[PDB]
């Protein structure tokens, strides 16, 4: 089959690519998911509060 | 039978609370018709920025919006292709007169800090893990192409390091080298992710050996050995003069990338590898300067 | 063997191409990856992200360069007094080269999208007052008054609890991207301009300083992408890395 | 409901009535190490409420020209407590923390400090001025411990990088007329599963002045910035005789 | 040996055959021999215009 | 013909790339494989066999090589005297090069796992003793004394029947990988060190030697792998094989 | 390696030939494209005005 | 004495915790640690000399004659495999010549 | 078809190979079954004896 | 920096007037009798 040692390995994104060799990490870099997360850096708030509030209650 | 305190404890809880989700975003948000609002109580544009967090306000609660079906993608912004594109790493002379490297034969620590265009990149990240791509372009210092063979020979820490152009470690049983004609197109191999960290850490703010820590040693901060990957070796294959000057371009091209915790952008020049020094009499502003806020 | 003919491009060696390559290490296994806080999927992800804009990018004294991270706000006398001004162009030099933004900007060559910009007043509890920030988009010269800047884009900002006010500078464009803007001729691709003026007056009883400081932060907002990547001007160093 | 707040490990309670909000650094409560992430088999110790709890570590004067200070933290708060004792026995350690930084003033004072947590904050060296020789930070700069130390070069946080764009960080700010009081709170952040917290020092505190101290003559002069900070989820493996460096 | 860079509008041109910009660590170069058939490459629509 | 375009990496020669290659012998039909005893599958099956570690590697007057492979124990008269040491670090040099795990290690930049050390007692029938073996966990500075020693992981062995005892070495490390231990910033992934005190003391009849030798015999646990083959160092010959 | 043989044509370039080249722009998109009137399809339209 | 390795565990030399060994075993196949090129040959054909004139050498297989691979697999007594011999010509300069 | 002539014939190992040629000897090393058997040099005892007991009874 | 190694709490002045200070019942035995210098002592609550 093929050796699963690539370093994007147990990652939730999912990658399509192109290989010839018996090791994954020598695969192409490939086209893949989409998935953001912004609130991560831009809201890494405890309680939320949307924006039609007044941020100090 | 139990304590109780003990029942709860919630001590031992493998699993992280999160808070946040990664959603798709193939494409850029798009605009949704807005209208005046006149109210009390309902004030999107009033923030805290002390809180930490981003402003939430939307176009919409600021000004009366038309609708928008953008449909510009996002993929260009993601990891792979941000950082999956060759880039130059190490430069490798191997003259016939001089001081550098003569003999023959040259052992480049790998080490891709050496740059300031792929360094700055990298750097934007504290932690990343990826495998890469590595191509090395070899020609004359004219950048003439010439009938000559060469050896490159990963030379993982621990495993002898070539000490001449002869050098029994270049029979590399069990290492891995290449073997090209500087007319053959530059050579190009790929490597996966070695490190017995989860990933290369460009910041190590620590030391690694455990001892005294005097001043003779503070050359060993921030010198993180889950990054020595150990060096390149290269020599013209043989045991006579080159009869031709070289040098060696090494390009690397990150793929499979995942990177963790953004840092701020590189603000002063670099100075030395894996070392944040600064010139402290040279400290300049981060971008352009104006003569009056009031004016352009 | 199989017959085959090789075209135009073999044997080049492409940067951004992306193919395949010998593997190295036969039957290697990378160490495990661990779960790591903070893991970025896309640079879109930091964009959103508000750093210290430098309006104030005027002191180089190396003594006083913490003084571009904020301008000031004093009790004024006369009416519609203008406080500071700046280029709404993020990929430009000027005051976004200090945000995080900016400087991810540098490495794409179009974007787009509508910008934010929250000023946040540092003064004291006891200070109170009403600013006018306004975006002048496009083809209109940086106004020379209030009543000018007014008919803009804008927003009246009031001091209180609410300490901070943030400004959109909505997606205003002719074309669906834009290059970074640079005096000549692409100053086709300029965003626009943002003026700050005293609404009112900045008020304050005895006993309280005189003068305070604003710190802006900016950032993009969720309409935001860029796109055709290239390498950063604004840095390069220069004797080879030691 | 929310400028309010008050904060409870251990036998400690730490109180506020101008609060804003809290922070959870990169979103993520701290939590202890997966069976699958882990290596070091031995089972470790979780302490717990005699390691994970507020320590008052120490007191700044904020004055009008105050440059800013910053603490590395594993280090912080070894040699104090029974968690400084866990850390000395013990080679590996794992934890994440609640970081209160305190500092209070009159609604007729003004300013405003940022706080924020730069993960891995590798301190650097004016290089000798002309940047020509090649120095190094020393051990009492690089891992201060408690009483922290004073930064130098705050607009690039002595390490060339811009501190316009530290709030990429998990951050929060201490602005008198609105608050009084950062609360960030940190998961363990590292490439691996455990470390010394010797030599190691997973991330630094940074809190900076942007908009300077001021206030008219005749009010207290005297503005202290007090850092209290909490472990969490504290673990500790690799057991041997008390090492201190 | 040559190489062939595009530099898009913003990027550091090259001031000289050793200029900082040929790392092209994020422009994309090509680097061929003379000797070597003619380069060729594949580019997209690039513009802001439609 | 079929259009192609050829890559970076045309014509190289990579040691340990694995594709495959013109047979020479068309139809050639190799000798049938009989059943042979000790067929070896992974070199790990060698890793988990005892071989002598030369704790005392200290003699070298090539009459005295073979003294290395033990150390002595003799009836002692104080209290708590340390018998010998040695690191843990089994890719290091020293006492483990003696070993055939070692010797693999030298073929592999990094390994995983614990490891054991089975000490065996050769005095005489009548001799008795108690001894405390200790694996101090990196860190730990080589114990001074057995109250600091036996704070780290250790047994106390007892003489008797069962000739000798198991000292294992757990894994615990910070990575879940470790390379090549070796003085300089490497010893970053030093294993560790290990002591051996007297419990309480060597004691023997009138007729029976006053000093007896320790053998210790070393390998790895089940959890031990190693990854990223490289050459040995260890080794290098001179003069071309003739 | 998988056995080829190589033939005439080798190396040429092509002005009129139409094959494929590997992409410059990883993942890049282009702008979209709006609607615009006059849109020609065949040269043919244009000879019969 | 009797001849066996220790088969005393972890668990039983201290308490220990729980831990998931996913570490791959892979690596350390024969194939992986014997396929890997290596030189096991040299043959010089020099214009002046007394080693092999006349143009042709005669080059007795044998992998004996260098160090690094020959104490690879003197690790074992019996070896069965195939090999993927590989000749790596030029001048002693490293020089490539139209020969 | 193809001809069964590599050194690993009648091996009671498995191995997925890749070859373009009729004999087989000339296919690639390949990826392979992951079987191991320490006690054939760890233990080969005759009467074995568990841990937990004392190995001379 | 050492009392605070104890049980406490961090009091910020602010419209709620007063803290709370709850010196939670921490003994060996199950009762205290008064606690009074000389030998007594040993009954002793602790320090505030
Ligand atoms: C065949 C062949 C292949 C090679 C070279 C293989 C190189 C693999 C390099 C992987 C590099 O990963 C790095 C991670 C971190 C750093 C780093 N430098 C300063 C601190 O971090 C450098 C490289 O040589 N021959
Ligand atoms: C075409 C073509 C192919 C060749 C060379 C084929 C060589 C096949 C060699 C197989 C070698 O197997 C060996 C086994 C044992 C020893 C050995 N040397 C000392 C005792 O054992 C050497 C080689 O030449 N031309």
């Amino acid at each position: 089959h093929e050796n699963s040692n690539s370093a994007t390995e147990g990652s939730t994104i999912n990658y399509t690519t192109i290989n010839y060799y018996k090791d994954s990490y020598a695969a192409t870099a490939g086209k893949q998911s989409l998935k953001q997360d912004p609130d991560k850096f831009a809201n890494p708030v405890k309680d939320i509060f949307t924006e039609m509030a007044a941020p100090l209650k | 039978d139990r304590v109780a305190d003990v029942i709860e404890s919630s001590i031992g809880d493998s699993v992280s609370r999160a808070l946040t989700q990664a959603l798709p975003a193939p494409t850029g948000q798009n605009t949704q018709v807005s209208s005046h609002r006149l109210d009390t109580g309902e004030v999107p544009a009033l923030q805290a920025a002390e809180i930490g967090a981003s402003s939430n306000t939307s176009d919409e609660s600021m000004i009366e919006t038309r609708c928008v079906l953008n449909s510009h993608s996002t993929a260009e912004t993601t990891l792979d292709s941000f950082f999956s594109r060759a880039g130059l790493v190490g430069e490798i002379d191997l003259p016939l007169e001089g001081t550098t490297n003569p003999n023959g034969y040259a052992n480049w620590d790998i080490d891709i800090t050496g740059y300031a265009q792929m360094r700055r990149k990298v750097e934007l990240f504290t932690y990343m893990r990826f495998d890469a791509e590595f191509t090395f372009v070899a020609c004359t210092p004219t950048g003439q192409v010439v009938p000559q063979l060469l050896q490159y020979m990963f030379v993982p820490p621990g495993a002898p390091k070539p000490e001449s152009r002869e050098s029994l470690a270049w029979q590399t049983a069990t290492n891995p080298s290449v073997f090209v004609k500087l007319t053959d197109p530059p050579a190009q191999v790929s490597v996966p992710f070695m490190s017995p960290a989860s990933a290369y850490q460009w910041f190590y703010d620590g030391y690694p050996t455990f001892g005294e820590h005097k001043q003779e040693k503070d050359l060993e901060y921030g010198a993180c050995p889950n990054n020595m990957m150990g060096t390149f070796s290269v020599r013209n294959v043989g045991s006579s003069k080159s009869k031709y000057p070289l040098v060696v371009r090494i390009y690397m091209r990150m793929k499979h990338v995942r990177a963790w915790i953004p840092r701020p952008m590189r603000n002063q020049n670099y100075l030395f590898k894996a070392n944040p020094n600064y010139a402290g009499n040279s400290i300049k502003p981060t971008g352009t300067s104006r003569t009056a806020i009031t004016t352009l | 063997g199989f017959p085959t003919e090789p075209k135009p491009g073999t044997n080049q060696f492409l940067t951004t191409d992306d193919g395949v390559s010998a593997p190295i290490l036969p039957n290697f296994h990378p160490t495990p990856c661990i779960h790591i806080p903070g893991e970025v999927r896309n640079l879109l992800e930091l964009c959103q992200v508000e750093t210290i804009l430098e309006v104030n990018n005027v002191p180089t004294n190396a003594t006083s360069l913490m003084e571009r991270l904020r301008f000031p706000v004093s009790a004024q006398a006369g009416k519609g007094e203008l406080c500071a001004v700046f280029r709404a162009d993020p990929g430009r030099d000027g005051p976004w080269q200090s945000t995080m933004l900016g400087q991810l900007c540098g490495y794409y060559t179009q974007w787009s999208g509508s910008l934010e910009v929250t000023f946040m007043f540092t003064g004291s509890f006891m200070a109170t007052g009403k600013m006018l920030i306004a975006y002048t988009p496009p083809g209109g010269p940086l106004p020379k008054d209030r009543a000018t800047a007014m008919l803009g884009t804008h927003v009246i900002w009031d001091f209180g609890l609410q300490s901070s006010v943030t400004l959109v500078i909505p997606w205003i464009s002719n074309t669906h991207y834009r290059a970074h803007a640079r005096d000549g001729v692409f100053d086709y691709y300029t965003t626009g301009l943002v003026s700050i003026w005293y609404q009112t007056n900045y008020v304050v009883p005895i006993g309280a300083p005189n003068t305070a400081y604003i710190i802006a932060l900016a950032a993009a907002q969720k309409n935001f992408t860029m796109k055709l990547c290239k390498d950063t001007s604004h840095i390069l160093q220069t004797a080879s890395i030691q | 409901s929310d400028r309010v707040a008050q904060l409870t490990i251990g036998n400690s309670t730490i109180t506020t009535q101008e609060a804003a909000n809290i922070i959870v650094g990169y979103g993520e409560w701290p939590s202890y190490c997966s069976d699958d992430d882990a290596t070091a088999v031995d089972k470790p110790t979780r302490p717990d409420v005699s390691v994970n709890r507020f320590y008052t570590l120490d007191t700044k004067l904020w004055e009008k020209s105050s440059k800013g200070w910053y603490w590395k933290f594993p280090d912080v708060l070894t040699e104090t407590g029974v968690f400084g004792q866990n850390a000395q026995f013990h080679y590996l350690y794992r934890s994440g923390f609640c970081i209160h930084v305190q500092c209070n003033a009159s609604k007729f004072h003004q300013g405003a400090l940022l706080v924020a947590i730069l993960p891995e904050y590798v301190i650097g060296t004016v290089a000798g001025g002309t940047g020509t020789e090649d120095s190094h930070p020393p051990y009492k700069q690089t891992q201060p411990g408690a009483d922290g130390f004073e930064l130098q070069h705050p607009y690039v946080l002595d390490a060339g990088i811009p501190i316009s764009q530290l709030t990429v960080c998990p951050h929060q700010w201490i602005n008198l007329r609105t608050n009084n009081c950062a609360t960030i709170i940190v998961p363990y952040m590292n490439t691996l599963p455990f470390d010394s917290a010797l030599n190691h020092c997973n991330f630094g505190l940074l809190v900076v002045p942007i908009s300077p101290l001021d206030f008219d003559q005749g009010a207290t002069p005297v503005i202290p910035i007090t850092i209290t900070l909490a472990p969490m989820c504290s673990e500790f493996a690799g057991l041997r005789q008390a090492v201190t460096q």
